[PDB]
């Protein structure tokens, strides 16, 4: 997994690759790692995939109720405080490593959070097995006062470094841009540089190739009238 | 079987159109203690080869002596020792690789990762890796330790495959190497600011640069960073 | 504690035709989650119309190939330049491997060529020297992904003739070199999609009575 | 405990269970009955860790007898086996699991069919024509796979069972001191007193 | 793995399965588990594949040297003991071997020796070795007689491997049959278990538990 | 301390009436009028913002509340009771449905959950 | 010792043109010992199909649990649960046992009754959802299935072509796994008809 | 990590490096280890980042609730709350915290709370992995009642040496000055302190 | 191997040894003779680790036969037992010790006396009226302590031996498949073919 | 143990504490850790006392046999012999040795040989458990071409701090001065160096 977060002029951008693996085997070639905590607070997860998803939805659920209770739009610091206190309580057993980014009435924010409950602030962050490849790109090209277009470019380039150089990362680049005073724009499959080439042969079988012992209709309908 | 005591971090290298570049910092770490600050980890062999070594420094010094002895031995009864029968990068590597694999096979390794950079008699670039396990491989860019994780991605953006090598000048290659060393200084806790860089070119020969420093560093943005979440 | 072994990934595939044999392998070399090289040759022409690959721990792989090549050279010296037949090479490799029975070459070895009747031959070895002549053998990381596909598409396993419904098997008709290369390419393309250690490039060595020919194909680099 | 075998024939279920009880060095008993009647037409044999086997078997017996009194009705073999499976599935994630494997032989009076259920200590249930637990199946299943027919009589089932026991007595290192054999059919449960 | 060998009126039957596994992964279905030591002697493969292959081939070399020096066929007793003495030297080093050395000579008649990597050497009439040995023993014990015909003995060995192949997950692929006579062994073909199972089910009426 | 009222405060009278429920309905009767109308392509709910004082900012008092993105609620009767029911209704939509099925509850089932809460205040101690 | 490979078995699911297919082997074992050749691993609740590989006691327990939950769902909702909703229910149910999980590899397959869209999904033992467009695999021969599916699969296969593809994927994968086989079943699922086919395969 | 707090004439100054490592990888090179628990009560954190953040947040909550009821807490009180958390949960914590604060009555005060959860009031304190290398230097160079400029130089020179020898320390030198005048943040970059 | 018993009566030594050979799960053989004739009037039974037992026994046999040919003379049972003890005492401090326990039953032709020697794998030698190795003594010694007399006939020795085997067959968990019984006296060594 | 060797204008001076501990017990409080391997080639020993004594004795033998054949050995040569023993037997040794010597041609030279058996020529070297606490101090205070009196003060002050913080170091501060003039032994007692 390669995930990055990059601050820019009027907001923040988050990006991720789309490979999920089980050991050396690729389970899903187009996984969605960018998750929504709230409309304008998004995060990307590395580590135990179930934990990253579960902790996002739990805090996202409580954030929504908190937003309704307070009649205020949710803040990134609230998501952050709720995530870290939940994770700290479970002493790293919930293997969620997240980059949290978003905009709120206070402004634009970018945080990382680790499984044991520690958090960090930054203008650029990377997480996952491809984080070193991504951070190499970020440390080479990041500057202060990036534009929206420059930040999207930098973020996706950092993910690409992970895709090509980290075996744990691959396939596509997903991006989400959160700009102040605007709707967050989720860009699913922003880049697609790994389409499989056409195979040399069609493996469609002739009908009747497989040996069959018995056939029967399965009753999926309910108990019928009359 | 042993454990490394005094250690050197990344060695990084790449091919370019007319030769090879190799670089390594001047630190000898003692665990987390940055003990020795004037350690040369690039060792030239003749005027056509530079051997870059990471890992255990005591084993590095042993290898350095083996290479010194190799030059002495090659000159014995050899009228063409400074001409046709001079040591090639390929000879030096194969010798080291033999030693490394033999030593691992006796369960007593030289605890190192080694990159042999040089130019052959016919002008061909030579760049190959060997380590404590006797594992060997070649690539347009090669790096050890942290360099493998952080330098290679950056260097591979310049030379991504074999066909990029003739398109890469010595200025672009050196620039990429120097930037990679800066990135490693930002991110490797066992690195130093001081490093050595060696260029082996088929036209201009061996250029050995000592006492280089990481420069043009970005730190100013640190002033705005406060707390770890909620603190203003 | 010092671990004398490592895993350099890689996947190899040998297929024996009627009057030819292919030995293919990806050119990617790795440790853990890093790529060492996108092109590090793994299948070698050893002379006497024999091709070899020792997949797994690359240091042991290179050592074995080097010693076998050496054995071919000395076989020529000791036996009046006699050609080393594929069966004799296979038995010789068994002894090279079993010589280190208690400190094994951590590799899965495959050799390919032609037997003394000119028919395609592939031999497969375990790390300590147990070997067999086989028609079809994948080795290494993605072997479990490739072999079932080869059982189905080379040997026509579980395939029956339409209309008979399991009574008549699909007949085992001989495959051309072009047909085998298609199955090799599709095997590695599929393996590249689902296995992280497979990719970058595919190099195929084809052995016939005319000699050894090479073919290279790009694989996905992610 | 050691060997427990089961075979479902045409009109009955036959359970064979070893008589030996060994505590380490010595064989303490050679007439132990490793079974409990759960209901008039349902019998359960058992093998596993000492103490837990009988404790589990009697606990099940007590519960099925309670159900029988409350409803004035005998549960089907299937219903009993499902109840037993749940208890074992519950047990495997407990503080200290019941280390007990069981066979449930019953005659369903509604369907007029014999039924044999094999359940291990994890709560792994399967309905079988013949079954076993431990190493018993390793020696006996090749014989059962060969000779078994679904239309066998009770007498033929007993003869096939004798062949299985003979093979066990030949190739098994442990002396299990023979087996007690019981038959479950429409008339209930009875013991074969000469085997 | 399932390998067996038994003595009878017409000599020795040797039957083996063909499956090799690495964990749950089926590495091969076409393994040769009978080692043809020479035209008169057979050995079976169980435990370590290399150990069996290597040392029983080596045994063939020793047997050949014996008959060159002594101008006489080596006895099964002498051949088996060369192997058992060899593996006994290596005891503790980690060799893995469970094999039946099978032969038929003038002085001995049909003879089988179970040889094993902890140094065991046992002469016997029926042996079964491997993960599926218990299944094959059941069929063997209940159907074995000394006065079996060569045809019925061959089938019994085939049927016993099939029993093991069906029940034991690590046995299967195909069945290899051999008949050892005084004038040498005779190969009786490779028999795919998949095809054999259905054939035997129908013709014999066995495996009623399995739907076909 | 401890809540020592563990007994029902709503009970059946001789005539079969549950007094406290009837009296609660009387309180609803005194409340400001609210209504709901269902159309083919929508539903409307409305009420009067009876401002207690002209100095009060009646926009800060929400009589019509979002429960889920597709469900809204209005009331008549005691405002504070409504406010806490809205808090409970919003939460139960998550805890007993969205955290299980990954989607918001259908109207009838959320109503069923709110109804259950109100029923329990009629029987609990 | 490893709970996910004691009993063995496999499940595979595939999408086609206006159809889905889900298939499984029939083996239940105790490591090397084959115990049952009639242990079906696919279940259905209304029109939603669930395959479950792994520890057999948990397979049975989870089937009973989801029957329990989908029956209550139906009584309250007054409609049958959909594949998308059921997938979330499986995920939620597995994750609630985060630190004492069911050792299983579930696979959901079905067609949404309102949109008509084919749907498949897979899970790890603690509920992480894999919602693939093409295919989902699970069990002790998952590597083999990944290999077969990756090469044999193509999109928009007709029901009777999809049957052949998924059958050959299962069969040949199973024949390279010691702990899988002993029979196989394939479900071909269309919007308002489902066909179930038992396959003939080698019994070793 | 290299952290220190030094009392001087006008109050107290906290100092810290900015390096946070995961093994040999620098996970954050611009970390802020100087943490505010009250207006003029701050702390330097060493050990588990998760633990010390958790502790600091709880302390900040306690002192906020203290202030609402009883007015501004003393530095001693803040140290006591830190100690209570560190001592009572010593089995499950890896935290080495220095507490520094300014009162008007007490002026600048420094308390160090090592691993066990003991409290030690000191004129100055050093902690973290890098502190080992500057025990000699700091002991030789510290004086009581230094000026602001002298104390800044003392901390700058001290942490420079700690950074020079400790691989786990590095980046920028952050400082927070606590006096009657208020709260001042200072930052010093590598090009400045490396040439000292 | 498992049970080896020895009893020295008036005019002979009787050795009883189990016939079973078990390799883990299966009983591979039920007619194994766990003994070697060292000389015409000296017999050695043995039990211990697989392979080592026979290897050791045959090595001893070869050495005693060599001595017999060289000197044209049969060593006394005492002399043979001392030679065997030294070999085992030498073995216990070797790189890989012989894990073999033996009984040596011999008839001394010079003294006209039967003699039974018990030696374990450590080289612990004792001359006894009756002896055993492993767990065999735990079941049998109480019977031997009660019934044994030094003036017993060979037939009485065999009857007492039968009682010992019966007690073993009753209380031992393992099926050792009966025993082969051999008698050593002035006329040499012979096997009792019905026991 | 706290040991150091410092080159200066007229040659080199070796310095050491005198404490030898077995756990927390001081087995010898007046140990001589400054060991003579040749007339003007000495060494400071740290690590296993058995190992470093064994090594020093072997080196002394080698240099004695060297001298009989080839005349006075260089300090580099002595360091090489030390290194050969430490490197080749690294698996079975726990020795950290500083070699210091005076030639007339080369003047004062210092070589440090840490645990692995590597060699490092330095202007000055520090080693032993107590050296950790004075890396900062020594780096700040060392100058090249100091006078004899300055070098004695530098070593005295340095080892004083090492002794102050390291429980494994203590006792007297021994010193050996190596110059053209000859070999001078110095000793400094606790009452002197503790008040520095
Ligand atoms: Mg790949
Ligand atoms: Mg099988
Ligand atoms: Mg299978
Ligand atoms: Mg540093």
């Amino acid at each position: 997994t390669t995930i990055v977060g990059v601050k820019f002029n009027n907001g923040v951008v988050i990006a991720a690759d789309t490979r999920s693996t089980q050991g050396p085997i690729v389970a899903d070639k187009n996984c969605a790692k960018l998750h929504r905590i709230s409309p304008k607070i998004w995060c990307a997860g590395a580590g135990t995939a179930a934990d990253t998803e579960a902790v996002t939805q739990l805090i996202g659920s409580n954030i929504e109720l908190h937003s309704l209770y307070t009649s205020r739009e949710p803040r990134v610091v609230s998501a952050l405080q709720m995530l870290k206190q939940h994770l700290f309580k479970y002493q790293g057993h919930i293997g969620a490593y997240l980059i949290v980014a978003g905009v709120d009435p206070t402004g634009s924010h970018l945080f990382s959070i680790h499984a044991h409950g520690s958090t960090d602030v930054g203008y650029y962050l990377s997480l996952g097995s491809g984080s070193l490849a991504a951070m190499a790109v970020l440390e080479s090209h990041w500057k202060q006062d990036l534009t929206k277009e420059e930040a999207i470019k930098l973020a996706s380039d950092a993910i690409q470094a992970g895709i090509w150089n980290d075996l744990g990362s691959g396939s596509n680049v997903d991006v989400c841009v959160m700009e102040i005073g605007k709707d967050a724009e989720y860009l699913r499959n922003y880049l697609t540089p790994n389409v499989r080439e056409e195979k040399q042969k069609s493996y469609k079988f002739p009908r009747g190739t497989t040996a069959v012992l018995k056939e029967s209709i399965v009753n999926i309908c309910d108990i019928q009238e009359e | 079987t042993q454990q490394p005591i005094v250690t050197g971090t990344s060695v990084i290298s790449m091919k370019y159109d007319n030769g090879v570049i190799i670089a390594a910092d001047n630190l000898g770490s003692y665990g987390s203690l940055l003990r020795f600050n004037g350690v040369e980890r690039l060792i030239p062999v003749g005027d056509n080869t530079v051997v870059g070594i990471s890992g255990d420094i005591s084993d590095m010094q042993h290898i350095e002596r083996l290479l010194k002895d190799l030059v002495t031995e090659n000159a014995y009864d050899n009228p063409l020792a400074d001409a046709e029968e001079a040591l090639e990068p390929s000879y030096i590597f194969e010798y080291l690789a033999t030693v490394m694999y033999q030593r691992r096979s006796k369960m007593n390794p030289l605890w190192n990762a080694i990159i042999v950079a040089g130019v052959q008699s016919n002008g061909d670039q030579f760049l190959r890796y060997v380590n404590l396990l006797g594992v060997t491989y070649s690539s347009p860019t090669l790096a050890t330790g942290f360099g493998a994780h952080m330098a290679n991605p950056l260097l591979r953006k310049v030379v991504d495959r074999e066909s990029d090598i003739p398109k890469t000048t010595v200025q672009v290659a050196e620039e990429a190497i120097v930037n990679a060393m800066r990135v490693l200084y930002y991110r490797d806790a066992r690195s130093s600011r001081n490093f050595s860089l060696a260029i082996i070119d088929k036209n201009t020969g061996l250029t050995f640069k000592k006492n280089l420093q990481v420069e043009n560093m970005k730190w100013d943005f640190a002033k705005d960073i406060k707390g770890y979440g909620t603190q203003k | 504690q010092f671990n004398p072994y490592g895993d350099n990934g890689g996947t190899i595939l040998g297929i024996a035709g009627e009057d030819f044999a292919v030995l293919a392998g990806d050119t990617r070399n790795i440790t853990d989650y890093s790529i060492n090289s996108r092109y590090e040759p793994k299948v070698f022409d050893c002379g006497d119309n024999i091709v070899m690959s020792a997949n797994g721990f690359a240091a042991d792989g290179d050592a074995l190939v080097k010693r076998f090549k050496n054995s071919v050279k000395w076989y020529h010296f000791d036996h009046n330049d006699k050609k080393l037949s594929i069966n004799s090479a296979a038995r010789n490799i068994q002894h090279l491997l079993y010589g280190k029975r208690f400190f094994p070459y951590y590799v899965h070895t495959i050799i390919a060529g032609l037997d003394e009747d000119g028919k395609g031959a592939v031999y497969s070895f375990d790390p300590v020297g147990s070997y067999e002549r086989e028609q079809c053998r994948a080795g290494g990381a993605a072997a479990s992904l490739i072999m079932p596909f080869l059982d189905n598409q080379v040997n026509f396993k579980n395939q029956y003739e339409p209309g008979t419904n399991g009574k008549v098997k699909k007949p085992l008709k001989y495959l051309s070199v072009e047909e085998v290369i298609k199955l090799v390419r599709d095997s590695f393309t599929s393996a590249t999609e689902r296995h992280i250690q497979v990719g970058d490039g595919l190099e195929i060595l084809i052995v016939t009575k005319d000699g050894v020919r090479k073919e290279f194909y790009e694989l996905k680099r992610d | 405990m050691d060997i427990i075998l089961g075979i479902r024939v045409q009109d009955s279920v036959i359970l064979a269970s070893s008589k030996a009880v060994t505590r380490g060095i010595s064989v303490l008993k050679d007439s132990d009955d490793k079974t409990r009647q759960l209901s008039p037409h349902t019998l359960m044999s058992f093998a596993g860790e000492a103490g837990d086997t009988v404790q589990f078997a009697e606990y099940i017996q007590a519960n099925i007898q309670l159900y029988s009194i409350r409803e004035d009705y005998e549960l089907s073999p299937q219903a009993v086996s499902s109840f037993v499976r749940q208890e074992l599935a519950k047990s495997i994630r407990s503080r200290r699991p019941y280390q007990v494997n069981v066979l449930i032989g019953g005659y369903d009076k509604k369907k007029n069919k014999p039924e044999l259920y094999q359940i291990d200590y994890l709560g792994t249930k399967v309905e079988l024509p013949y079954g076993a637990h431990g190493y018993s199946g390793f020696y006996t299943f090749s014989l059962l796979d060969h000779h078994y027919r679904p239309d066998m009589t009770t007498e033929e089932g007993l003869d096939l069972l004798k062949l299985c026991v003979q093979e066990l007595e030949k190739r098994m290192p442990m002396d299990f001191k023979g087996v007690i054999v019981k038959i479950v059919d429409k008339d209930g449960i009875r013991q074969v007193d000469d085997f | 793995t399932t390998t067996l060998a038994f003595r009878f009126q017409g000599g020795i039957i040797v039957a083996v399965d063909s499956r090799a596994t690495a964990g749950n992964w089926v590495a091969s279905q076409t393994v040769k588990k009978v080692i043809e030591i020479n035209p008169f002697l057979l050995g079976t493969m169980a435990g370590g594949a290399a150990d069996c292959q290597f040392w029983e081939t080596w045994l063939g070399s020793q047997c050949r040297l014996h008959e060159l020096r002594e101008k006489e066929r080596i006895s099964v007793a002498a051949a088996s003991k060369i192997l058992s003495n060899l593996v006994y030297q290596y005891k503790g080093a980690g060799l893995s071997m469970g094999t039946m050395i099978c032969g038929y000579t003038r002085k001995e008649g049909p003879t089988i020796y179970y040889v094993d990597s902890d140094g065991t050497r046992l002469k016997g009439d029926i042996f079964c070795v491997g993960s599926g040995q218990t299944f094959a023993y059941g069929v063997l014990d209940s159907n074995y007689k000394w006065d079996l015909s060569v045809e019925d003995a061959l089938y019994l060995g085939k049927r016993s491997i099939l029993a093991a192949a069906h029940r034991n997950a690590y046995s299967g692929g195909s069945v290899n049959l051999y008949h050892v006579t005084e004038d040498g062994w005779i190969y009786h073909g490779n028999h795919d278990v998949g095809e054999l199972f259905w054939k035997v089910k129908e013709e014999e009426g066995s495996f009623n538990n399995v739907i076909g | 301390m401890t809540d020592r009222y563990s007994f029902s405060l709503t009970t059946f009278s001789p005539s079969g009436k549950l007094g406290q429920i009837d009296y609660a309905l009387t309180a609803v009767k005194q409340g400001v009028t609210s209504l709901g109308i269902k159309a083919t392509n929508g539903v409307v709910i409305a009420t009067e913002k009876k401002s207690s004082s002209p100095l009060a900012m009646s926009e800060t008092l929400s009589k019509v509340s979002l429960l889920t993105p597709d469900i809204g609620a209005v009331y008549s009767g005691m405002g504070p009771d409504y406010r806490v029911l809205v808090d409970k209704s919003r939460k139960v939509a998550h805890t007993s449905y969205k955290r299980i099925y990954g989607e918001y509850p259908p109207t009838k089932l959320l109503v069923s959950e709110v109804a259950k809460i109100m029923q329990e205040a009629t029987q609990s101690g | 010792s490893d709970p996910s490979s004691i009993n063995g078995g496999i499940v595979v699911a595939m999408t086609g043109k206006d159809c889905v297919a889900i298939a499984c082997d029939l083996r239940l074992g105790s490591q090397s010992l084959g115990v049952s050749n009639k242990f079906e691993k696919i279940f259905h609740y209304g029109h939603v199909f669930l395959g479950i590989t792994g520890l057999a006691t948990d397979v049975t327990t989870l089937n009973e649990m989801f029957r329990y939950k989908t029956n209550l769902y139906k009584l309250k909702e007054e409609r049958a649960i959909e594949p998308e909703t059921f997938t979330q229910l499986v995920s939620s149910s597995l994750y609630e046992r985060r630190f004492g999980p069911y050792f299983v590899g579930p696979v959901v397959a079905g067609i949404n009754s309102k949109s008509g869209k084919p749907f498949i999904a897979g899970f790890d033992l603690i509920g992480c959802i894999d919602e693939a467009k093409d295919f989902i695999v699970s069990g002790t021969a998952s590597d083999q299935l990944f290999g077969m599916c990756e090469s044999l699969y193509e999109p928009n296969l007709e029901p009777e072509d999809l049957f052949e593809t998924i059958s050959q994927a299962l069969l040949n994968a199973a024949d390279r796994d010691a702990l899988s086989g002993w029979g196989a079943v394939v479900y071909i699922i269309k919007k308002d008809e489902v066909v179930k086919r038992y396959l003939k395969m080698r019994q070793d | 990590t290299s952290i220190m707090a030094v009392t001087f004439k006008d109050g107290v100054i906290l100092g810290a490096d900015s390096r946070t490592t995961t093994g040999a990888y620098i996970a954050n090179r611009v970390t802020d280890k100087l943490t505010r628990v009250h207006d003029k009560i701050w702390c330097c954190r060493s050990g588990s980042a998760a633990d010390t953040q958790a502790i600091a947040d709880i302390v900040q909550y306690h002192l906020e609730l203290y202030t609402s009821q009883y007015g501004t807490p003393s530095t001693e009180t803040a140290a006591s709350v830190f100690k209570e958390l560190c001592y009572e949960n010593k089995d499950n914590l890896t935290a080495g915290i220095i507490v520094a604060g300014y009162d008007d009555k007490n002026k600048g005060e420094v308390y160090t709370i090592p691993l066990g959860g003991s409290v030690h009031k000191l004129p100055y304190a050093i902690a973290g992995s890098g502190s080992t290398f500057i025990y000699g230097y700091c002991d030789k160079n510290f004086r009581e009642n230094m000026s602001k400029e002298e104390t800044v130089d003392f901390i700058k020179h001290s942490l420079s040496q700690a950074i020079k020898w400790d691989g786990s320390s590095g980046g920028v030198i952050r400082m927070v000055v606590l006096t009657a005048a208020g709260v001042e943040r200072l930052i010093f970059y590598p090009d400045e302190y490396e040439q000292l």
